[PDB]
């Protein structure tokens, strides 16, 4: 049902994905550029220590102006459904708890204290039974065991990506792009595509790339062929720049968003385990038997055992995110990048042709015919790979 | 390896290694201040530090930076806490020296002094009279202090700002001090350091984790964080340091989430190293060694004409910091007689500067747990008591055999190991990244 929200949650700032703006990285690919006929580019042993004293010297005092103070605001952000920083706050026990249980609900857990959410419907049925006249042990495995073999899930989409296999519970864990209650996180993440586990995020493109000019005299023999090699050295070195462009684009802006993912799914499965060790607790005091005392010892390994678990699951989540983002560099980034360098070339290329053209009789014993053979440079392409 | 001499803050001014020195750098503390030199041109100075006009070690209003900051008054103000301080980056520097790449980058330090002049100094001088190069000792004669002496120090290790937690206090020069740094000439690098308060991270993105224990979080061992905030007086001498002109600047947008960041400088992404150094294009990094090999070959046609000093009573000196620099830059001597660049030795002397002395290749050198790249979350900060062997020993740090710390059960991690103590969240000032809605919602 509906739930009017009308409270905060104060997210810390280094607690967020750091994304570098698109103008501070790197403009040279994009400037323009004039081509001439010359462009080209590519102990310690056992001392002694000495009497560091020095014969005094008039300085004059060096005037410093001095660091001016500055005081930063803090930020607000209205967003327009429960996103993962809510669904966050309601996985997390209040300060000093009594009688938790959870909830397949959210928007209960966040307003009951005692309420605490969970992303797993089997786990809450197993959980909130607790001991129901009979051994410890043998409701305490079965918590355990259904919450080990959900966090291992992982279900096989086809057709389309190529990301093998995606982790389902994310969804209802932290509520990528509103994917929990529509509950359709495995449709939605193929139909939209990788780029959905970023929310909200500005869709990827890049700017037309800088245009190449020549002189307007060039009135040399030999001059212009000598310039026309060099300018198609700056093609392939355009290519290989554009290249590490986009890296650099990837590097501080895209593939720390995609860790955040993996930041929050840790908090997520971390409260989940302190939701269940706390219900041990609370119904290890609740029980009482003769074999009590006994199984002391086993019950805290179990309790220890979660933060091994814990680790399968995330080693799972790390191979998935990691899939991610770099498939968003191959199918996101990488085309548009691609398509923009094919435009550069045929602007580039008839640039050429016109520049021949123009000078037709200089320079020549029918050397056009050999000239106008090497647009076979432009035939092939330098490629891009990862690993 | 060079010998890292001990020292306590109780042993008197002897006119040798101890001395009272002028710094008008530090605003804080306008009289002089006692300082030690733990090695060969590098100086401890155990006293708090502050650029700004108006300066307080005391809690602001509102926060100063975008980074996790903590003020504390009472830090390195009584002599007994300047008598942990001291032993703390003596013993530091007693660790730096385990390793190889280590005692590389100190003789590195001890030998690379910045050269006694500037762009506005003509080709046929050197100036012994600038602040970039010199320092000045001073007696407390009668009441009052006099100027006695000087000092050509490399680096100067003074303490933490009023955020103990900086880490880019290290990076601040002031323009007219900087240009030098930039232009091969270099100048004397002043870092401040609070060795027993850490930066912590956690492995949860890198799948290289212990899959015994789990996902854990840990702390920077203090002697990376001392050779990282050294890797920028290192590029501060050699006059390598890139200008914090150039920088990656932080996208805050409605619409998505992120981090409202500080200015992430481009020697901040050289002095870490590894595949962040890619965030900057090699068309960039190309042409800071293309400026960098200019200024070294300026700098060696400049050694080539000297005849003319500053002040004027030093000119038998000029054949001994004609040894001194030449040593440093590594120059070379054509058939002439004069000195010249060999360019293999200088491409080898750079991408040693840059490549090779970095955060990355440090952690995987010394063998303890890092952050894998410079991005990674800094979790709640951690206090610990270095000087105690029983916590943190020169040979391995933190990792110690006989309390159940092997390398993957790492000392480094606060959860296993009480005596990584966590600093309050009551202290502990952050910015806020607000999120609210005031609406019904379904
Ligand atoms: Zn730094």
């Amino acid at each position: 049902g509906s739930a009017l929200v009308l409270q905060c949650i104060k997210v810390k700032n280094n607690r967020l994905p750091y994304v570098a703006d698109k103008d501070s990285i790197s403009q040279e690919i994009f400037e323009n550029k004039i081509i001439t006929d010359e462009t080209n580019v590519q102990v310690p042993i056992n001392p002694e220590i000495v009497d560091p004293l020095l014969p005094n010297v008039n300085m004059e005092p060096l005037n410093l102006p001095g660091e001016e103070i500055v005081f930063y605001d803090d930020i607000t952000k209205y967003v327009d459904y429960l996103n993962s920083y809510y669904y966050l706050e309601s996985q997390k026990l209040s300060n000093n708890v009594e009688n938790i249980t959870l909830t397949t609900s959210v928007e209960e857990a966040l307003g009951y204290s005692n309420k605490i959410y969970t992303f797993l419907p089997s786990l809450a049925e197993k959980v909130n039974k607790g001991v129901q006249a009979g051994l410890f042990l043998n409701w305490a495995n079965e918590v355990v065991e259904d919450f080990t073999t959900n966090i291992m899930k992982k279900d096989t989409l086809d057709k389309i990506s190529d990301v093998s296999v995606i982790i389902p519970y994310i969804g209802p864990a932290l509520n990528i792009g509103n994917s929990a209650l529509r509950g359709n996180f495995n449709q939605a993440f193929a139909t939209a595509g990788v780029a959905f586990l970023l929310e909200g995020f500005p869709e990827f493109t890049i700017p037309a790339l800088g245009v190449f000019t020549f002189y307007s005299s060039i009135q040399e023999r030999e001059k212009i062929i000598k310039t026309i090699e060099n300018c198609l050295e700056q093609r392939v070195k355009r290519w290989k720049d554009s290249y590490q462009w986009m890296v650099s684009n990837w590097l501080s802006r895209i593939t720390t968003q995609f860790n955040h993912i993996n930041y929050q799914m840790y908090d997520s499965l971390s409260y989940q385990a302190d939701a269940i060790k706390a219900k041990i607790d609370l119904e290890y005091k609740k029980y009482s038997g003769s074999d009590k005392e006994n199984i002391k010892s086993q019950v805290e390994n179990l309790k220890n055992s979660l933060d091994v678990k814990i680790s399968e699951a995330m080693n799972n989540i790390n191979k998935f995110i990691r899939e991610c983002s770099v498939t968003y560099l191959f199918k996101n980034m990488l085309p548009k990048v691609i398509d923009e360098l094919n435009k550069f070339d045929l602007r580039t290329k008839t640039e050429l042709i016109n520049l021949i053209d123009s000078h037709n009789i200089i320079l020549v014993g029918e050397v056009d015919r050999l000239k106008a053979k090497v647009n076979e440079s432009f035939e092939n392409t330098m490629p891009f790979n990862i690993f | 390896t060079w010998p890292v001499k001990d020292f306590n803050y109780s042993d008197p001014v002897n006119d040798n290694d101890i001395l009272y020195l002028r710094i008008p750098q530090n605003k804080l503390i306008t009289t002089p201040v006692k300082a030690f030199m733990i090695t060969q041109n590098i100086w401890v100075i155990p006293e708090r530090f502050s650029s700004d006009t108006n300066p307080s070690l005391s809690k602001p209003p509102r926060p100063t930076s975008k980074y996790q900051s903590y003020y504390d008054p009472s830090y390195l103000s009584t002599d007994e806490q300047k008598d942990t301080f001291l032993k703390g980056i003596i013993k530091l520097f007693k660790r730096i020296n385990e390793r190889d790449i280590g005692k590389k980058l100190i003789n590195y330090l001890v030998v690379g002094s910045p050269f006694m002049g500037d762009s506005s100094t003509p080709e046929d001088t050197f100036d012994f009279t600038r602040h970039t190069t010199n320092i000045a000792v001073e007696k407390f004669e009668n009441g009052s202090w006099k100027v006695t002496n000087i000092i050509t120090p490399s680096v100067l290790i003074f303490g933490p700002l009023p955020n103990i937690l900086d880490y880019t206090a290290s990076l601040t020069l002031q323009g007219q001090q900087s240009n030098p740094s930039f232009e091969g000439f270099g100048t004397l690098s002043i870092l401040k350091v609070a060795p027993e308060f850490l930066l912590t991270f956690s492995d949860v993105t890198s799948n290289q984790s212990s899959a015994v224990l789990g996902k854990s979080i840990f702390c920077m061992d203090p002697v990376i964080a001392l050779m990282h905030e050294l890797t920028h007086s290192l590029h501060q001498l050699y006059g390598i340091n890139i200008p914090s002109d150039k920088r990656i600047r932080p996208q805050v947008s409605e619409g998505f989430f992120s981090q409202d960041g500080p200015n992430v400088q481009f020697e901040e992404l050289y002095t870490f190293g590894g595949l962040d150094v890619e965030i900057i294009p090699q068309i960039e990094r190309s042409q800071l060694r293309e400026k960098a090999l200019g200024h070294y070959k300026d700098i060696a046609k400049r050694l080539n004409n000297i005849n003319k000093t500053i002040p004027s009573s030093w000119i038998s000196n000029i054949d001994k910091y004609k040894k001194i620099f030449s040593e440093k830059y590594n120059f070379d001597k054509d058939n002439t007689g004069n000195f010249v660049v060999n360019i293999d030795k200088f491409n080898s002397l750079y991408s040693d500067l840059t490549n090779v002395m970095s955060e990355v290749v440090y952690s995987s050198q010394y063998n303890v747990k890092n952050r894998t790249h410079y991005f990674s979350r800094h979790y709640l900060p951690v206090f610990a008591n270095i000087l105690d062997d029983n916590i943190y020993t020169i040979r391995d740090g933190f990792n110690l055999t006989n309390k159940g710390f092997n390398i993957e059960n790492s000392g480094q991690n606060i959860e296993r190991n009480p005596a990584l103590q966590k600093l309050s969240s009551e202290s502990v000032v952050d910015l806020f990244t607000k999120v609210c809605v005031d609406g019904i919602i379904t």
